[PDB]
This record gives C-alpha cells, sequence and structure tokens, in this order.
C-alpha cells in the first residue's frame, strides 16, 4: 500500500497500545523477539531496536536543521548471519529497500535521471534512496563498490538532501533515509591483529562519518559450538522451536503485525526532550573520554586510526530520544542515559582494542 | 523491458533467471562475463527476487532457480598448488554461495 | 445594438458596479495607471520636437460582499466574467479597450497540481502549479485589415475572430482574405495600419519535487495572450490561474472517425506568475516598506555593525568568525567596473575552505545556500554541461539547433556551491579556468559558435590528500591541485582540528543547549544594500594597500607563495566591499584596515 | 489462464490474471452535449449512455436540421417560408455542440500480460488492451497483480 499508505486507526487498538507500553520489561520484550533464529550477538540486538525508532527533528531558526537516525556497520567474518539480520528488518520495517550493490539488479542505488523517448521529457528515474524515502536502506558490500555513486552516499548521510544538477533541471529533493551497512574484510580476524583500520581501500574518513561500528569477532569454543550446532538442527525441522515460538506467543513476544503497526504509531504520534542534568552528566563521561583519548593519544607515540569527534556526542544525544521515544515519555531521565552510557561504552570498547 | 520486433507493443522481458523458476538453469564460460550479468547472478542467489525499476514499472519478480556452472582455468589445465580462490580469477563473494 | 443584450446582464453590469465602488483602492489605481501614461505622452509628444491594461483584484472582498458572485465565479465563469470587465471599462471610460481583470486568490480549494486535474473539474476556475517545459515561439496574430481601392480612393475594412476568443461561443462565419471588390477593382493591401496582436503557447509538467515515486509525468497546455508573451523562460516554477476549456468537435461529426477519443482541452489566460523555488528564480522580489527602510537607517549609522553581522550568520555555530566577516563580504560583492573601449574587470571574491573533517564545513554552505538569492549546487559530478549547454536540440519544426543553458550560465549574479572539489576532473577544470576569470563561456560544438554571458561566484571546501595531516608536514600540497586553480582562488582558509580542554567546554554546552539580527531582516538589509550605491574610491586609501602589497611581497615572498597582482586587486575589491557595508559613499583607511587584517590571517 | 482464450468465448464474463505494464493518458468523453443548428437555430439535447464501443461510434450528431418532424402547423409555416417557393435546409450536417453546458467522463486504456513465469520458453509473451469506466481510472500504479 505505500506509497501513499493509511495513517489513521481505530480505537481499540490505542487501548492495547497503551496496554504494552506500561510494562517494565518493554526492552527486554523487544529484545527477544528480534532473533528468534539467531544465537548470540545480543549488542546488535539491542541496536536494532534504537535504529527503528528515528531520532529528534528538530527545525529551529536558521535554515538549517538537524537529523535521525543514526547508521551502523555489522564488518566481520562471514558466519555471523548478518545477511540473513538485513532479511530481518527487510521484513519488519514499514518501507525498506534491499540493494545488494555496485546497484541491484536493473535498478541502479542513486537518483538518476533519465531523459523519457517519447516527448524527450526530463523524469525521476529512480534508484533506492528515492523509493525508500522515510525509513531504512540495507547495503551488502560497501568496501565492493563502484565510486561514481559514493560522494551523493557521502552527502545523503549528512544532509539528507540529495542534489542534481543535469543538463536540464536542478531541483534539490528529500531523503530522509538511515543507513545500514554491512561489508567484509580481507582475512578476517588479523584486522584484529592489525591496528583496527586497514580494511576499506581509499581512507578511514568513512569510520568517522558512521556512528555505531560494531566488530564481531569468532573464537572457538565447545559448548559454544555444540550450543550453535544443536540450536540449527533445532531450526531446521519439524520446527519445534516455531512451535516453541507460539507458545511464547501465548504470553510474550507480541507480534510481527502488532510490531510494525506498533512502529509506525510510536514514530508519528510522540516527540521526546530530555533535561539538564543529563546535559551535565553527558558532558561530565564526554569530556573525560576525550581527555583519555588525549592521554593515550600523547603516550602511544603516534595518531590514533580511529577519531573521536563530537559527531559522536551527538549519536549519544541522539540514543537518548531514540529510547525515550520507545517509553513514549515526553520528557528524559537519569539511568535512562545511563543505560546509553553502558551500550555506546561497549561500541567503544569496540573501538579502541 | 524492450520492444519486440514481431508486435510492436512493449514487452516486460523476463531473464533467464526469471524463466526457470522451480527448474535448473545452465550457466557456463564464468570468464567471460560483465558486471550488469554478475550483479544478477548475486542478486539471484542472494534472496530468491530480481527487482527492476526502468523505466515506468516498479516490481519485484520471484526467482528460485538452481544454477548448475561450468568454470574454466587460468592458462595451463591447474595452474599451481594453490587452492580454487587462487587459481581461478573468480571473486570470493560469488565463490561463498 | 450588438443583439439588445438582456436585463441579467444589466442585473450583473449593476451589481459590479457597485461594489467597485464600494471599496475606493481599485479607482485609486486606474487612476495611477491612467496619470503615468498620460504624462508619458506628454514627454513623447513635447521634449522631442507603455504599461498594460489590467487591475489585480483580490478574492478576499467578495467573500464579505456577496456570497452569490463569489460560488458564481468559480463554477461557471463565462457568464460573470465579461459583464464585470464591461463594467470596468464604463468607470475607466467614464473617468476620463479590453480592460482584463486578474483573481489573485486564495482559491477556494482549487489549488490542485496537474496530476489530479481531468475531467470532472472541467469548465470551471482553476489554479494549476508546476515546472515549464517546452515553450514555443511568438508569433503574431492577425485581427483587422486595411485595403487600399483603385481608382476611387477609398480606404476598406475587415475584421476576424477565432475560437481563443472570449469565453462564450459564437456561431462561426469564416471570411474570405478580401480581394475585389464589388464593382471590378484592384484591391492592393497595406501594412502598418492592420493591428496584429501576439500570441503564444506553454506546457506544464507537475513538480518533481512534489512527484510521486517513480512513475511518468502527465501534463496539459496553456495558451497565453498579448500581455503575458514572454514572461518565464523554460525552467522555472510557474503558478497558473486560468478557465479550463474544452474546445473542439471530437469525432462525432463524420461517421467511421478516427482519434478515438476526440475534445481536446487546454486552459485560457489569465494570470501567470512566477514563484520563488529553492535554486532556480529571482527573490528580489522582496518588500520594502517605509518603516523598514526607516529601521535600516536607524542601524545604518552604528560602529559595531560589522562586528554584530559578523555573529548574525551562527545561531548555532561555534567560532570562526573571520570566514563569516568573509562571506559577508562575498555577499556585498564588491563593484563591477567596466572601462571604456576595452575589456570589463571583475567585481565579486571566489572562497575556498579546505580543511579536516568533521569542522562544519558542509553545513556552513547551506546556510550560504539558504540566505542567499540564486543559489546553485553542483556535487561531485558534472560532465557534462556544467559551464556548457550541450547544444542536444532536436527542434521538431524546422532543422535548427538551439541552447539548454547549465549550471553556470543559469545562476547569473549568484553564488555556485561546489561540493567535493577535488574529485572534479581536469577536464571540468578547464571550464571552470575559462569562467573564474574570463567571465565568458565561448561554444562552438558543432553547430553555432557563440560567446555568451556568466558571471558567477564560486565557493569551493575540497579535503586534504591523505588524512588531516593539514599542519605536519608543509604546506606544499597538503592540497595539490596545482597551480593556477590556487591563483585564480583569493582566499585559503586552512581549517585545523586543535585539542584543547576550555575548546571542549565551550563546544559542550553550546551543542547541549541548541537541543533545546534575524535573518528576515538580514537579506532585507542585503538587498537595499547592494541596489544603492554604488562608492567610489579616494585618495585616502591609495597609500594604505601600496605600502601594504610592497610589504607583502618583500617578506611574504620570503614566507610563503605565491603573490601575483591579483592579490592586489582583490584588495581593492574587498576595500569596496567593506565600503559598501557601511552604507557610505567614500572610502576611508578602515576599510584598507579591515581587509588587510583578513588578509594577514587568510593568508599567515 | 491467458494462453487458452477460443473465439468461443466472444462476449461472456471471463475473469483472468495479468501484469500490468503501463497505463495511457486521461482522455474525456462527453455525456450530455447540447447542440444548435446554425442555419435554422433550433435547439435540442442528448444523452448517452453506454459508451465503450470504440470505433463506432456511439453515437453522432444527427445529418438533418431535424424541424421539419414536427406536430405542429405554424412552425412549419416558417420552416415552409424560409424561402419563396422551395423549401429551406439547413442541411449538410448542420449541427454545432455548444461547450458551456454540457458534462464529461473518464477513460483510461490500460495495457496487461500475462505473467513471465509459464509458459513463454520458446514463444514471446502475448499481451491484450484494457479500459476503463468512470471511478476505475488512476486506481492502479502499473507494476501490480
Ligand atoms: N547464530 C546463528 N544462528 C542461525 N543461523 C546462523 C547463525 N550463524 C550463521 N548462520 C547461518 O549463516 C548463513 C548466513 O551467512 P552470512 O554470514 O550472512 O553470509 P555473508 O554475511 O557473508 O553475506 C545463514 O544461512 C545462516 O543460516
Ligand atoms: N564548531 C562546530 N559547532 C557546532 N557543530 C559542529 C561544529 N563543527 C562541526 N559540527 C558538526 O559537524 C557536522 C557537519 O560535518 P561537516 O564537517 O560539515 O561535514 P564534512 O566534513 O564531511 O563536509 C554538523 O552536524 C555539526 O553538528
Amino acid at each position: 500500500s505505500i506509497w501513499n499508505s493509511v495513517t489513521m486507526f481505530t480505537e481499540e487498538e490505542e487501548e492495547e497500545f497503551l496496554q504494552l507500553s506500561r510494562n517494565p520489561k518493554l526492552y527486554e520484550i523487544l529484545t527477544n523477539s528480534i532473533a528468534p533464529s539467531i544465537f548470540g550477538n545480543e549488542d546488535i540486538k539491542k541496536a536494532i531496536v534504537c535504529l527503528l525508532m528515528g531520532g529528534s527533528k528538530k527545525i529551529l531558526p536558521d535554515g538549517m536543521r538537524l537529523r535521525g537516525d543514526i547508521n551502523v556497520l555489522l564488518l566481520g567474518d562471514p558466519g555471523t548471519a548478518k545477511s540473513q539480520l538485513l532479511k530481518f528488518v527487510e521484513k519488519v520495517s514499514p518501507i525498506a529497500v534491499y540493494t545488494s550493490g555496485k546497484g541491484s539488479s536493473a535498478a541502479g542505488l542513486t537518483a538518476s535521471v533519465q531523459r523519457d523517448p517519447m516527448t524527450r521529457e526530463f523524469y525521476l528515474e529512480g534508484g533506492a534512496m528515492v523509493l525508500a524515502d522515510g525509513g531504512v536502506v540495507c547495503i551488502d558490500e560497501f568496501d565492493k563498490m563502484r565510486d561514481e555513486d559514493r560522494v551523493a552516499i557521502h552527502e545523503a548521510m549528512e544532509q539528507q538532501t540529495i542534489s542534481i544538477a543535469k543538463a536540464g533541471i536542478t531541483t534539490v529533493l528529500n531523503s530522509r533515509t538511515s543507513v545500514l551497512a554491512a561489508a567484509n574484510p580481507i582475512y578476517g580476524r588479523y584486522d584484529d591483529l592489525k591496528s583496527p583500520g586497514d580494511n576499506i581501500d581509499f581512507q578511514t574518513t568513512i569510520l568517522s562519518r558512521f556512528d555505531m561500528i560494531f566488530i564481531v569477532k569468532d573464537d572457538h569454543n565447545e559448548e559454544r559450538d555444540i550450543s550453535i550446532a544443536n540450536h540449527v538442527i533445532n531450526i531446521h525441522t519439524g520446527n519445534a522451536n516455531a512451535m516453541q515460538n507460539q507458545q511464547e506467543e501465548n504470553g510474550s513476544e507480541i507480534s510481527i503485525e502488532k510490531m510494525k503497526r506498533y512502529i509506525t504509531y510510536c514514530r508519528l504520534k510522540c516527540a521526546p526532550r530530555l533535561s539538564p542534568q543529563a546535559a551535565e552528566k553527558l558532558s561530565s563521561n564526554f569530556v573525560t573520554i576525550r581527555k583519555q583519548l588525549l592521554i593515550n593519544e600523547l603516550e602511544s607515540t603516534e595518531r590514533s586510526s580511529i577519531p573521536i569527534t563530537i559527531r559522536q556526542l551527538e549519536a549519544i544525544i541522539r540514543i537518548t530520544e531514540s529510547l525515550a521515544k520507545l517509553e513514549l515519555s515526553p520528557i528524559a531521565q537519569e539511568r535512562h542515559v545511563d543505560e546509553a552510557i553502558r551500550l555506546f561504552q561497549a561500541s567503544t570498547m569496540d573501538a579502541a582494542s | 523491458v524492450r520492444k519486440d520486433p514481431i508486435t510492436k507493443e512493449w514487452t516486460l522481458e523476463g531473464g533467464a533467471l526469471v524463466l526457470a523458476d522451480k527448474g535448473v538453469c545452465l550457466i557456463d564460460e564464468f570468464d567471460k562475463m560483465n558486471d550488469q550479468d554478475r550483479t544478477s547472478i548475486h542478486e539471484a542467489m542472494e534472496q530468491q527476487s530480481i527487482s527492476i525499476s526502468k523505466a515506468g514499472i516498479v516490481t519485484t519478480l520471484q526467482a528460485r532457480c538452481s544454477i548448475i556452472a561450468a568454470a574454466n582455468p587460468n592458462g595451463g589445465r591447474y595452474n599451481s598448488t594453490l587452492p580454487l580462490a587462487q587459481n581461478v580469477s573468480l571473486t570470493e563473494p560469488i565463490l561463498s554461495r | 445594438t450588438f443583439f439588445a443584450p438582456d436585463a441579467v446582464f444589466g442585473d450583473r453590469v449593476r451589481r459590479f458596479q457597485e461594489f467597485l465602488d464600494t471599496f475606493t483602492s481599485y479607482r485609486d489605481s486606474v487612476r495611477s495607471i491612467q496619470v503615468y501614461n498620460s504624462n508619458n505622452a506628454a514627454n513623447y509628444n513635447d521634449d522631442q520636437d507603455i504599461l498594460p491594461h489590467r487591475i489585480i483584484i483580490s478574492l478576499d472582498d467578495l467573500r464579505e460582499f456577496d456570497r452569490s458572485f463569489w460560488s458564481g465565479i468559480l463554477v461557471e465563469p463565462a457568464y460573470f466574467i465579461p459583464p464585470a470587465e464591461k463594467a470596468l471599462t464604463d468607470l475607466a471610460d467614464s473617468m476620463d479597450h479590453p480592460w482584463k481583470l486578474s483573481f489573485k486568490g486564495s482559491f477556494g480549494a482549487h489549488a490542485l497540481s496537474p496530476r489530479t486535474l481531468t475531467a470532472q473539474h472541467l469548465n470551471k476556475l482553476v489554479s494549476v502549479e508546476g515546472i515549464v517545459t517546452k515553450t514555443s515561439l511568438v508569433r503574431p496574430k492577425l485581427i483587422r485589415s486595411v485595403h487600399y481601392a483603385a481608382k476611387t480612393g477609398r480606404f476598406h475594412y475587415r475584421d476576424y475572430t477565432d475560437a481563443t476568443t472570449t469565453l462564450t461561443t459564437r456561431i462561426p462565419t469564416p471570411a474570405i482574405y478580401p480581394t475585389e471588390d464589388t464593382e471590378g477593382n484592384k484591391l492592393t493591401t497595406e501594412y502598418g495600419y492592420s493591428t496584429f496582436i501576439d500570441h503564444q503557447r506553454i506546457t506544464v509538467q507537475e513538480m518533481p519535487e512534489m512527484a510521486p515515486a517513480g512513475q511518468l509525468p502527465r501534463s496539459i497546455d496553456v495558451i497565453l495572450d498579448d500581455d503575458l508573451v514572454d514572461k518565464t523562460k523554460p525552467g522555472d516554477r510557474v503558478n497558473v490561474v486560468g478557465v479550463f476549456k474544452s474546445l473542439g468537435a471530437g469525432g462525432m461529426n463524420q461517421s467511421n472517425s478516427n482519434t478515438l477519443i476526440g475534445f481536446k482541452t487546454l486552459i485560457l489566460g489569465n494570470t501567470v506568475y512566477p514563484l520563488h523555488a529553492r535554486s532556480t528564480g529571482v527573490a528580489a522580489r522582496q518588500m520594502l516598506t517605509d518603516f523598514d527602510i526607516r529601521n535600516i537607517n536607524k542601524l545604518s549609522k552604528k560602529k559595531d555593525i560589522f562586528d554584530i553581522l559578523s555573529q548574525s550568520l551562527a545561531p548555532s555555530i561555534y567560532g570562526h568568525d573571520h570566514i563569516k566577516k568573509a562571506i559577508l563580504l562575498m555577499l556585498m560583492g564588491g563593484v563591477e567596473k567596466n572601462l571604456e573601449n576595452g575589456s570589463h574587470l571583475r567585481g565579486d571574491i571566489n572562497i575556498l575552505m579546505v580543511g579536516d573533517p568533521s569542522t562544519a564545513k558542509s553545513q556552513l554552505l547551506r546556510f550560504v545556500l539558504n540566505t542567499a538569492s540564486l543559489a546553485i549546487a553542483t556535487t561531485g559530478r558534472g560532465s557534462s554541461g556544467v559551464g556548457l549547454t550541450a547544444a542536444v536540440t532536436t527542434d521538431r519544426e524546422t532543422g535548427e539547433r538551439r541552447l539548454e543553458a547549465g549550471a553556470m550560465v543559469l545562476a547569473d549574479r549568484g553564488v555556485v556551491c561546489i561540493d567535493e572539489f577535488d574529485k572534479m576532473t581536469d577536464v571540468d577544470r578547464v571550464a571552470i579556468h575559462e569562467v573564474m576569470e574570463q567571465q565568458t563561456v565561448t561554444i562552438a560544438k558543432a553547430g553555432i559558435h557563440t560567446t555568451l554571458n556568466a558571471r558567477c561566484s564560486v565557493i569551493a571546501a575540497a579535503n586534504p590528500v591523505f588524512g588531516q595531516y593539514d599542519v605536519n608536514r608543509d604546506p606544499h600540497q597538503n592540497i595539490a591541485l596545482p597551480d593556477s586553480l590556487l591563483s585564480r582562488f583569493d582566499l585559503l582558509f586552512v581549517v585545523t582540528d586543535d585539542i584543547n580542554e576550555i575548546r571542549d567546554r565551550s563546544i559542550s554546552e553550546h551543542v547541549l543547549r541548541t537541543h533545546r539580527v534575524t535573518i528576515p531582516f538580514l537579506r532585507k538589509y542585503v538587498q537595499y544594500a547592494k541596489e544603492r550605491v554604488i562608492p567610489q574610491l579616494t585618495q585616502e586609501a591609495i597609500n594604505v594597500i601600496v605600502k601594504n602589497y610592497t610589504d607583502l611581497r618583500n617578506d611574504d615572498n620570503t614566507k610563503k607563495s605565491p603573490i601575483t597582482a591579483r592579490t592586489l586587486e582583490t584588495l581593492i575589491r574587498l576595500a569596496t566591499a567593506h565600503a559598501k557595508v557601511r552604507l557610505s559613499k567614500t572610502v576611508n583607511k578602515v576599510d584598507a584596515k579591515v581587509a588587510a587584517n583578513l588578509l594577514r590571517f587568510a593568508l599567515l | 489462464p491467458l494462453r487458452d482464450l477460443d473465439s468461443e468465448h466472444v462476449s461472456k464474463i471471463v475473469r483472468l490474471s495479468g501484469i500490468i505494464i503501463s497505463t495511457s493518458v486521461l482522455s474525456s468523453r462527453a455525456t450530455y452535449l447540447s447542440i444548435m443548428c446554425r442555419n435554422c437555430r433550433h435547439t435540442t439535447s442528448i444523452t448517452i449512455n453506454n459508451f465503450n464501443s470504440i470505433t463506432g461510434n456511439t453515437v453522432s450528431l444527427p445529418r438533418s436540421c431535424l424541424s421539419t418532424i414536427e406536430s405542429e402547423s405554424s412552425m412549419a409555416n416558417e420552416s415552409n417560408i424560409g424561402d419563396e417557393s422551395t423549401k429551406k435546409n439547413c442541411g449538410p450536417d448542420p449541427y454545432i455542440i455548444i461547450h458551456e453546458s454540457s458534462k464529461f467522463i473518464d477513460q483510461q486504456f490500460l495495457k496487461l500480460q500475462e505473467i513471465p513465469e509459464l509458459v513463454p520458453v520458446g514463444e514471446m509473451p502475448r499481451n491484450l488492451t484494457m479500459t476503463c469506466d468512470r471511478y476505475l481510472t488512476n486506481k492502479v500504479i502499473p507494476g501490480t497483480r
């Protein structure tokens, strides 16, 4: 039904939406429904939750405006089943486009303009970003891409507006997308035997333009391997884990078709905001982290591979409105930010070593 | 989307991966192909769905094929002791599937 | 008597007469038009020995005057427009010709784009907006003939009509272009006395910013009239208000018909307005009341306004005052001096930023893209046809080659905001060499050798060569686009990423409180600063830039590189612009001090 | 299925299933149009109801000035004394549509194609032509099943 889908709805759905949102364990019951098949990797399992909500949108005078939502890489070894996770985000999200390219398949990835042979007339051809306006775009093989449609991708993650300057038309259009890339290293764990950069061919400013870099490892463990193997045999047949999923649905883990409508309703109704003591908390954390990069920077006699910028502070300040926009409340609280200190702090432990 | 020289109306002409659903396709000599084809073979093994967007049409056709390939080594029959990803001139993501 | 018209026509004429005499601004507007043409006629008939005829009527007043006349116009306009035009010609003839109207609105939920136009909205009054393509040529139409006779010596006379006349219908009578009256005599025609009235048709597509995701566009076409020829170049964004007429006999005349569905449609008239866009078309129509120029005169005479308007472009960006000073000096732009029987000398300023990532270098250029007028942004590519036209024309009426302007021709008197300046290949950099000093674009492709005009101003923001190494090794190729491209640019701001603790604080509370002097006055300051008045340079400022320039050669040729005479010319340009800021007429030593300090911080 | 459509199915209710390639431009037919003789100065009106008989047409304008079929005396008198000894004639086809008191409707012309899964293996896929009435216009984006 997209584009021009249905917004307003009935009365009892408001009732049951106000009945789901009052549970104290909303974060757990959302972080157990995303991977009923993927074992392990609970951090990414947490990070998809704060990505499907979207941040705040501020149109403060002047003509400038800020953005939402955050952007996530998932670089790591094969066997992470990150591609199946991207198929899951394709199934959940209200609008979502899955392009594994290089452009795929007979459809390009950016906003190309093709003149109609009849009438000799310009029109917007399509692509990936323009069809998916107001949601999530998932990409495979972000390192192995053509590099002529790359400048537009490194523009549409920052100011949300793709520009066209061809021979006839000079319009500037909107794209409120939220990129979720997933690249692949060469030789695997030798990346973390090297410096944590040294994967993308050209430069590492790309790794500073993103927000939450995740790095997946693999360590052989016997009970872990028997657990994943016996788990996958339980996944196969005769879908006993799906029967168990039905007895989960009798108790918790609401639905897919309830989850989609819940994401739409929680997205376009509320608009959250913080409290200034949380702001002095976040200043009191970020200044100490930057000083720690100053002392680690001065002692280790070289420059760092993954820098820290104020975009990292802007990502930290958007995570709290993601989680408040889950909790449906207009204001923010202290533990309500400290959980994001734990999570982004786990991504800094992903970042440094 | 291309025209048809017998009948002048435009036709949505599906590919062979569109055409061979619930069957077996036959592709040979990988080393003489374009990137435009290689993105389509990578597409059909990725999520079993070819989507097209030119010109005035926006669909997702379904394709659940089964490919039997027929490769060809580089120069000599078996170049060195080196393994297959080193021996053939292909790439790793088409060898993963 | 034409047809001795009914008392219904008398009712409409009398009622609209009462409305037009109720509110009395329109009488004063008619008086203004009539007096202006009168005194112009006195100048053209007295020394040596133009304005059209339409009144803009707003639909605010008729809703509080008559519901019947209001909802009468917006349903059946072929019964209500010719009476009101008749009464207005009655008033204009009685106070001292067509005298058409406008109907500026405020329209009645007929605000519809040409995607949703047809067909139960037909033969009503409809407002349509969109892009204009593919505007045809202007041709003159004949109305009245005049013939001289031989040998009896009497002129003659004949009329002509069409289907695109006044909005009713009429039983058509064709009429042969006459020759050989009774009795048989040759009728040699004439020109100069026979009238002619112009005619032009344009077509309208729906907006691409409003269009669906990807689908084919659907379009209609508009006929224009006498006083509406040549308003809108192709590429504009245009509001049209008109009448959705449907003329023609649709194949029901002759049997066994082809052209399966007839009844071709169009729009007559009436009031083409061009409107502002985000990236094409001027916005210099902004109003200036006497209150506003009185306030500009009130703030005009202070001594801190350059330091007030410095900190005005940054509501939410910390630091970087000297960049803001450079951007205001770009928006004022200096003055343009064309010589006599030579070549002109360039007026504006060109600015390149370069520095580390995450330094708000891309956030700034959107703000310059909003506050200015005629901003056009080109990122990356590029080829083909940014600086050229590419000449792809396949004109259907005859074999001929036209031009279709790119981004450089179209941004005249404007600002071009280029991002990622290193990613450009050198083949387009040839065209940037052609633009940024020669100020002309010569195209001799297939073709037609031409020399059009384009005098834009350029802002770019390039990355370093490798890493953020802006100070580490040397300034000698941390940028590496040598070397004439470094000399064409006036200023080279070099932005670093120093780490501190106080800087972390001052950034911190700024970014934190941002999540929770005013610009629509500032652009009204800008345009009045631009049209009035140009300054002249005076004796008090020569010796400062002479001593300063010999200083910069004899010592900055011992420190850095390069220095040409173009630095001297840009000193003169920044002096003139800072003279324009304070709304003065002459040039003081203060200007040379300020521009001197800006070039010191820019180079050193 | 679209492959087997004999001539035995001419003018019956037959449903099917395919893929819509591309639509067309919104047209305008007429439903109520009021006419006038350009010689006789007569007035009539015509309503038409069912409007898809594409190269028929559904109706035409009448081809005589139609006043000579009159059940009155003095109307036949003035229509007799249009001339002096011979009868008058508007004819040939004299009528003129007045465009300022009519009403119009819509018509679409889609185009339909069989699904490319079965069984075009040797062949080329074959196609038909649709037609829509009033409220069935502008409902289907080209691409759907
Ligand atoms: N923890 C897991 N739970 C379930 N399936 C898994 C798990 N780990 C890996 N898989 C399997 O791995 C495959 C996905 O491969 P993947 O690593 O996504 O390829 P790539 O990331 O190189 O595109 C899937 O078929 C999936 O069944
Ligand atoms: N001095 C500053 N004050 C406030 N915000 C800043 C500052 N410097 C950088 N930023 C942040 O940097 C972002 C813009 O990055 P930018 O440097 O423009 O992109 P790029 O380097 O890729 O061209 C903005 O979101 C803005 O919030």
